């Protein structure tokens, strides 16, 4: 789609690994960019990352062994901030 | 029109990435 917005959660003793808690396309990917800036949520541009995201993870699914290692990137990223 | 869940799932995240 035009616009992709994965939303990611992982808290350590919790989640395994990261888990995809909430995604939208055009609109509400849109919406939800918004409103992360909104709540000071970290936004990350990463078009391929979030486009493989949006194909293959679904809301409410732990992502599997291809993205542990850039969505661990990510995460640091986000978390370095 | 968004659901009533979505704020709440923003606020809980830890990251969002964008295409």
């Amino acid at each position: 789609p035009t616009h992709i917005a994965i939303c990611l959660y992982y808290k350590l003793g919790e989640t395994p690994l990261p888990l995809v808690i909430e995604t939208g396309k055009d609109a509400k990917a849109l919406q939800i960019i918004k409103l992360a800036e909104l709540y000071d949520i970290p936004v990350i541009e990463d078009i391929p990352l979030a486009t493989s995201l949006y194909k293959n993870i679904h809301k409410g699914q732990y992502i599997t062994e291809d993205f542990f290692e850039p969505v661990a990137q990510l995460i640091r990223i986000a978390i370095d901030l | 029109i968004q659901s009533g869940s979505l704020a709440n799932n923003i606020k809980k995240s830890t990251v969002i990435v964008k295409n």
